[PDB]
């Protein structure tokens, strides 16, 4: 069961925060090698000097690909699985899968890195956002009561009516920098940046396609008239 | 605004 | 899991070298405060079993049971590692190596397994580094490079990583880590 | 060019450390016998002008003129470097590094600039290596790697090459060079 | 410049083996032969695979690997002032006569960075790496007596074997090419007889 | 025969 996330690719601030998160917490193991710092800065509206100073940690040039020092073979040996390139991961898995996966890490002592993932069971990835999210465990917490889709909210306060459930992801209190909403926004910005990286031509594609479709409707009108006429 | 948004996570305390 | 409350009492002997709260004052003694409990327990077990050789700890862990070690590790993990200061002449190179690694030489950045802030990953056993003494960090990197320390497992994560660090790189990155937070 | 006959008389003071014929007995002192005349003269001038720092040689070449240095170099070049023995546990690795370098790391084999037999290239100034003391060769490689020795020129030939040698690589290659002939 | 002619025999397995030995020991330090594999060199030279690995593969590479070297072209270009070109095809780029005259034309020239110059290749960036064998050659080229392991004839034979190996490396298919072309031309003459007879019959 | 023809140039003395 995945969680839906509404990703706004026109939000430059969110994409900038996601790029910062990717460059700091993700490019340690994951490359974005099919994507250049120059294009990322141009599309996110980041000044080239600012991109150089804030997001390029590897000594690469602005026009260089987002390569990292960790080789796939070395990382496969170290982690048991090679950390895949994340340029297209939004297209490979989808944004909802990424949103649910980056928020589904929970402590699991039986695992090599002490964590497991609801979305990606037995994943070889360490929980690298634990400092932000905090300790997440499979425990008992309050979950909204649902009966055959009959979802109960509080009529007055508008907040959910909840009952206790003991197989839920619960963040141990005062264990991470960000609360649930703040970590949700952090993961949303990161997944928004990954969605941009997978499909950097999306907005331009929509604009160009709108113009193309308008032209094709015009041309269709003319061709239809030239056909129906001349078929009399 | 962008610079604050893009601040690196790792902070290093330096002499002087 | 260990008990920090009892570990405090059990960790008094350690505080002679590592400090009462685990923030050692001398550079050659590592700070145990705020270090991952899993990593601390692994290191203590390795030193007990000879997988890691610490001559200054000869026979100190032999009489401590597994639960005592767990309690001490929990107590030290319940503290906060104090942050040192990086050398200004070395902070730039050390920061570049820590955050970016070496694309050409294929050396990973340290920010992946050890957080960008150097807190490590407690569950994964990746040690906290930020604030650790520059002397101790440099010694550990050298030991990994020369194979003196091999308790990082069969995968030889840190042996392989430190094989790609020069002495100047080791010094710079240790200085940067000393001030990292 | 220098005169070996006069150089022999002029090189007597050096024989205290490097041996009468240039085959030093002590490992820490390099052998000068059979070394390339151009390389010997370059090293003498670098030590004179401070381009290469040899504390044990402090002031020994200050009073010697260009012709005296040329004579000493020519005398030592006319000699034949003695050949030591390589450590059996290190000869395989050292031989591999010397003859093949490192393909993956991009480190050149030493057989190019230094002949496959280690005789160097006298005209090009590439020093004779084969038979040189393993300790001295290891120290030179370490200094090149650490930047302590920088008199190899602006191209930083040996600094660049030694940057890729580990301590174990340096030890093995030094042993092999000592045994090489 | 005037080149010295050398008769290169690509059927001489012993000469090609000696040339391969010389190339592996004295030339692969700076030059790659990266476009040919150790396995194919062994097969064409009659060298057993184990013997090839023991005697000619110094880089730790496998028998089936290209004859690569550690010295990267950029580093070598910085160090020598010119990159040592890959020598797999040099016998086709320059010819065997040019190589034979070039490897024997190194003489001492103190004004040059490496103390040597070349008659065939003036101001070349190659150090005289075969000086131990030829000896000290000085300017007409003359070798200083008692300065090299080999005499003029022995060094000429060494350079001839090396150039023969280089010629094979540039064109490893030459012998098979001649063998196949003989049969192809025989078949084409056979088919020409029939085609000509058919044309003559029809054009009556 | 071939083994002698292919002997490496570099010879190394080894203890024992
Ligand atoms: C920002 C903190 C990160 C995001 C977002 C992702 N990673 Fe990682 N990761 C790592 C490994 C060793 C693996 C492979 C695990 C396995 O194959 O079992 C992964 C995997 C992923 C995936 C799954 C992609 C897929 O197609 O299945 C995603 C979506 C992903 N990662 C996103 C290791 C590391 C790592 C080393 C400590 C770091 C710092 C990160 N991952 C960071 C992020
Ligand atoms: C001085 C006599 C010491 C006392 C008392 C204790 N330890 Fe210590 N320890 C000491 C040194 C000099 C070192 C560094 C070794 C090196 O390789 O440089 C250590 C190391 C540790 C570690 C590893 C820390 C890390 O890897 O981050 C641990 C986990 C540790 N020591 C634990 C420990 C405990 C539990 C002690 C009391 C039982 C204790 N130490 C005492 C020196 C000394
Ligand atoms: C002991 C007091 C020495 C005397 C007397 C001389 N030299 Fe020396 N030399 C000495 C040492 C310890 C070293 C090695 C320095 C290092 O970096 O490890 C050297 C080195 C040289 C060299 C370089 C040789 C090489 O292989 O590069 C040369 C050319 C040299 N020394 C020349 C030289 C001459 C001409 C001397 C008499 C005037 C002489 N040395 C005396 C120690 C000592
Ligand atoms: C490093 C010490 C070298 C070794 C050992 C050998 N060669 Fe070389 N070679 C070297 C350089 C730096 C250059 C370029 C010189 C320049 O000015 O461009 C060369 C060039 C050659 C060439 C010329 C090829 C061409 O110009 O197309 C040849 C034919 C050649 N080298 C052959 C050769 C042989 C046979 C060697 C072993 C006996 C050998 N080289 C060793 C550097 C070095
Ligand atoms: C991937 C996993 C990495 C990365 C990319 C780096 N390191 Fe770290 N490291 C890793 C592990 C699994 C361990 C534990 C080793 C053990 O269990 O014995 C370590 C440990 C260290 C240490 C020692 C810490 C201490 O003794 O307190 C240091 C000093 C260290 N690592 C430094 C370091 C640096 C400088 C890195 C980038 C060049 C780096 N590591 C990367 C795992 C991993
Ligand atoms: C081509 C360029 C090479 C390569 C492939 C190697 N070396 Fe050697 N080397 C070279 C030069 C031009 C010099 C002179 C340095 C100077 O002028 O100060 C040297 C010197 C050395 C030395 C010093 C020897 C001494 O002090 O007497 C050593 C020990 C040495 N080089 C070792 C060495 C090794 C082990 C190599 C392969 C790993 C190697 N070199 C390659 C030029 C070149």
């Amino acid at each position: 069961q995945l969680d839906h996330v509404d990703i706004d690719l026109t939000d430059k601030a969110a994409m900038q925060d996601g790029a910062r998160t990717f460059a700091n917490y993700c490019m340690g193991c994951h490359s974005a090698k099919f994507q250049r710092y120059e294009r990322v800065a141009t599309d996110l509206g980041i000044p080239a000097d600012l991109m150089m100073e804030k997001l390029v940690f590897t000594g690469a040039k602005i026009g260089d690909h987002m390569d990292i020092g960790m080789k796939p073979a070395d990382a496969k040996t170290w982690f048991g699985a090679a950390p895949p390139d994340l340029t297209l991961v939004a297209r490979v898995r989808g944004t909802d899968w990424l949103y649910s996966y980056l928020r589904s890490f929970y402590e699991d002592p039986k695992r090599p890195w002490g964590v497991n993932n609801v979305i990606f069971p037995n994943v070889g990835m360490p929980n690298v956002l634990a400092p932000l999210q905090g300790r997440q465990v499979i425990g008992c917490k309050q979950v909204q009561v649902v009966e055959d889709g009959k979802k109960q909210f509080d009529p007055l306060t508008g907040t959910p009516l909840t009952h206790e459930a003991c197989d839920q992801l619960t963040v141990v209190p005062k264990t991470g920098e960000l609360n649930e909403a703040q970590f949700d926004e952090k993961v949303k910005n990161l997944v928004t940046f990954l969605a941009y990286s997978a499909n950097p031509n999306k907005l331009a594609s929509e604009r160009i396609g709108t113009y193309v479709l308008l032209y094709l409707a015009f041309f269709f009108v003319f061709a239809y008239l030239l056909k129906r006429e001349y078929w009399k | 605004a962008i610079a604050k948004r893009l601040e690196p996570v790792g902070k290093v305390c330096v002499q002087g | 899991a260990g008990d920090a409350a009892a570990g405090q009492a059990k960790a008094a002997v350690c505080g002679a070298c590592h400090g009462a709260d685990g923030n050692s004052p001398a550079p050659n003694f590592p700070k145990l405060a705020g270090q991952g409990e899993r990593y601390l327990l692994k290191q203590m077990h390795d030193i007990k079993d000879g997988k890691r050789t610490v001559l200054e700890m000869t026979g100190l862990l032999t009489n401590l049971s597994d639960q005592d070690l767990a309690d001490i590790a929990a107590y030290f993990a319940s503290q906060k590692m104090s942050v040192g200061m990086a050398d200004p002449n070395l902070v730039a190179q050390g920061e570049a190596l820590f955050r970016g690694g070496k694309i050409a030489e294929g050396m990973p950045a340290c920010t992946g397994c050890h957080s960008p802030s150097g807190v490590g990953i407690a569950t994964a056993g990746f040690p906290h580094l930020g604030g650790q003494h520059a002397t101790y960090v440099a010694k550990q990197l050298t030991d990994f490079r020369e194979g003196t320390r091999t308790n990082d497992g069969d995968t030889k994560i840190m042996q392989s990583i430190a094989a790609k660090l020069s002495n100047k790189d080791i010094a710079a990155i240790s200085s940067y880590i000393q001030g990292l937070h």
